[PDB]
């Protein structure tokens, strides 16, 4: 095949490579750390009314979304232009997290070009909304047998409200013509109304805590992103690696390089990666190349036999009519303690010749 | 709060001989018993290196940040306590904070509406800057830190990422070598075009400890460096310093 | 909403593959046994065009 005939003459002929071939994928990320502040937005006791909306801004940080998914009671997971599944994977410069409480016939509203009094007063979402609204019941948090008086909505507005735009304002809503000067009575309304819930209440009408996460892209480095793909790091063997991006196939075996702790990669002398650092294990790894070799094929004439023999260069025997030569290991030939004039040389004062393939 | 230091005694700054100073590891590679040729930001061998003292001398200026900075402190007693990067210094423009103060490392990023003579002074008087309004980053590190320190800092601001490498040495500038290890990658994303150090005073009006610091600007240039067995940067070439080193 | 898209599979496609199975998809650690639920959602969608 590599000759491009079908007769070989007799002689050596550096035919091929000896490669030990990878068997497994082994790719690490650091470990998963920094966990973004998700604790103090979910499980807050005491969150806002939906008119002041409670914003929290959420950078530099490595943001896990199982936590979400392992409880039960977060029963709407609703999210728009991502997907759910590529939360970990695809990643935003800023979080935005709006966590506000109201009634369960209106979490609909909470969604790109809906109406109503929560989305048109007191909470808007944009028509290119990129981000997840996440809702759940809050029965036996927010309501109060007497009645919780302390959630309040915007039920007037002069004007519909923008996208991510907040309102705090107390003024009189003033429906008629006769100015209302603060008092209020007849065509003359308080904006703020209050959610009194209670634990008796129907489903649709029982509170309901949101929170919506809102993913923006900016020009700066997007320093938000979730927890990586690891696997088991497995040594001794030709495998795929993939540290921190960098990729290649090789060996992991013990290292008795001494790095220092800021260094992470490692090269020799031809400007190779031979070392690593597994950014799991503080451990450092060399990679040695898969056991590469040249393999040559030593025979006669096809016209006078097919036998042949391997010689793998620079290949301990015991890596790979088994003999040791400084050229290689050579196997198919068999070691003849008398001396001959050379016929087929293998190098280092070894010859081969055909009487069965020796050599001597 | 401010507050104006009108005590000083004028004097113009010194100038003095850079050595074979201001060497930092160019990446994170380990590399061993090689010689590697770099072209990165670098201070010249033998460069005129700008030297401040504090003694009653308070030298507080403000320096333009150029492409790099090499800050040089032969300190004893720590008076040395961090430094302000930005572009204007007031509340138009976003600032960066560098300050290790007597408990913790504080790293911040603030529109900061600084002071003309910021300052530190047990020490429980911080007259740095009077608001703070937008915050967009806080990074809490490791404690940093005859005259007996040398303490040797690089800072670079490439493509947003803002590089602090240092050294510290048991000790003009002494004559040696030493390389500069990577400390701090941060990720800042902002402009800066000049910076100023922050001092401490020592009150009993106020007195200054005995301290002295140097400012050096980086250039672009090819190094040869040495690594040893160990991974260690042991000497280094300046390709453009004179025709025996270019040879080199 | 007669336009419907494949929003979720496993594994992407081979070139010039067409999938019309109708199957669940496991979105989540928990299996799904062909039951719609949490994180378990039909993979075709249907466009809003108007
Ligand atoms: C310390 O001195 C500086 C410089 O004289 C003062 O900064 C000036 O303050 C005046 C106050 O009216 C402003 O009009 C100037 O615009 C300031 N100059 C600059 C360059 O900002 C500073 O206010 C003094 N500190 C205190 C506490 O008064
Ligand atoms: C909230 O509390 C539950 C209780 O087990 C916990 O499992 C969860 O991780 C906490 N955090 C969030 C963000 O849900
Ligand atoms: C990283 O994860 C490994 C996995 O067991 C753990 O042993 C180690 O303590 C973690 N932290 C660091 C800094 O290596
Ligand atoms: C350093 O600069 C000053 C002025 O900038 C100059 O007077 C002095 O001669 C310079 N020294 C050297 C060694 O170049
Ligand atoms: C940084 O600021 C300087 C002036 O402070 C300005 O001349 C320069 O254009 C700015 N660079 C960038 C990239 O904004
Ligand atoms: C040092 O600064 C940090 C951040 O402002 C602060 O929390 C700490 O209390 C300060 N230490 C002292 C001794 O003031
Ligand atoms: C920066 O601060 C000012 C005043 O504190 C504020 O008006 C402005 O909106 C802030 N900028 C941003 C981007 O938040
Ligand atoms: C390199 O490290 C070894 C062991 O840590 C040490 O014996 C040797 O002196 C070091 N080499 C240099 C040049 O310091």
């Amino acid at each position: 095949c590599t000759l491009k005939s079908f007769t070989v003459e007799k002689g050596i002929y550096q035919t091929s490579n000896f490669r030990v071939q990878p068997t497994e994928s082994i790719v690490r990320f650091p470990n998963i750390t920094n966990l973004c502040p998700f604790d103090e937005v979910f499980n807050a006791t005491r969150f806002a009314s939906v008119y002041a909306w409670n914003r929290k801004r959420i950078s530099n940080c490595v943001a896990d979304y199982s936590v979400l998914y392992n409880l039960a009671p977060f029963f709407t997971f609703k999210c728009y232009g991502v997907s759910p599944t590529k939360l970990n994977d695809l990643c935003f410069t800023n979080v935005y997290a709006d966590s506000f409480v109201i009634r369960g016939d209106e979490v609909r509203q909470i969604a790109p070009g809906q109406t109503g009094n929560i989305a048109d007063y007191n909470y808007k979402l944009p028509d290119d909304f990129t981000g997840c609204v996440i809702a759940w019941n809050s029965n036996k948090l927010d309501s109060k047998v007497s009645g919780n008086y302390n959630y309040l909505y915007r039920l007037f507005r002069k004007s519909n409200l923008k996208p991510f735009e907040r309102d705090i304002s107390t003024e009189i809503y003033q429906a008629g013509n006769k100015p209302c000067n603060g008092v209020a009575g007849f065509n003359c309304y308080f904006p703020l109304r209050s959610y009194s819930f209670r634990p008796t209440y129907g489903v649709g009408h029982q509170p309901y805590r949101v929170v919506v996460l809102s993913f923006e892209l900016l020009h700066a480095p997007a320093t938000v992103c979730g927890p990586k793909k690891s696997t088991n790091l497995v040594k001794n063997k030709c495998v795929n690696f993939n540290f921190n991006g960098l990729k290649g196939t090789g060996v992991l075996t013990e290292s008795n390089k001494k790095f220092l702790p800021f260094q992470q990669f490692g090269r020799d002398i031809a400007d190779t990666t031979d070392a690593v650092r597994d950014p799991q294990t503080l451990e450092i790894l060399d990679i040695t190349p898969c056991s590469f070799g040249g393999v040559s094929v030593i025979t006669p004439g096809t016209n006078t036999s097919n036998q042949v023999a391997v010689l793998y260069q620079g290949v301990n025997c015991t890596e790979v009519n088994v003999f040791q030569t400084r050229a290689g290991c050579l196997i198919g030939a068999e070691y003849v303690n008398n001396s001959y004039e050379c016929d087929i040389p293998i190098g280092a004062g070894i010859c081969a010749s055909y009487q069965s393939i020796i050599a001597y | 709060q401010c507050v104006n230091l009108t005590t000083r005694t004028q004097l113009p700054p010194a100038y003095t001989n850079s050595f074979t100073r201001g060497v930092y590891y160019p990446d994170k590679v380990f590399r061993s018993s090689v010689l590697h040729s770099t072209q990165d930001l670098f201070l010249p061998f033998f460069s005129n290196v700008t030297w401040f003292h504090v003694i009653k001398r308070f030298d507080n200026p403000v320096l333009p940040f150029n492409d790099g900075v090499y800050f040089a402190s032969i300190e004893k007693s720590n008076i040395i306590r961090g430094w302000i990067f930005g572009t204007t210094l007031d509340s138009k423009t976003q600032s960066l904070l560098i300050v290790n103060n007597a408990t913790n490392v504080v790293i911040k990023v603030c529109e900061f509406q600084f002071c003309n003579d910021p300052f530190l002074d047990m020490e429980s008087e911080f007259r740095v800057y009077s608001s703070a309004n937008n915050c967009t980053f806080e990074y809490v590190s490791q404690p940093f830190l005859n005259f007996k320190n040398l303490r040797e800092f690089v800072f670079k601001n490439i493509d947003g990422y803002f590089k602090i490498y240092s050294k510290h040495t048991p000790i003009d500038l002494p004559q040696g070598f030493s390389a500069l290890e990577p400390l701090v990658d941060l990720p800042i994303g902002i402009n800066i075009t000049r910076f100023q150090t922050l001092l401490a005073l020592h009150r009993s009006g106020w007195t200054a400890g005995a301290a002295a610091y140097y400012v050096g600007y980086l250039q672009p240039r090819t190094f040869l460096l040495k690594y040893n067995e160990n991974g260690t940067i042991t000497d280094a070439v300046d390709c453009a310093l004179d025709p025996l080193s270019e040879t080199k």
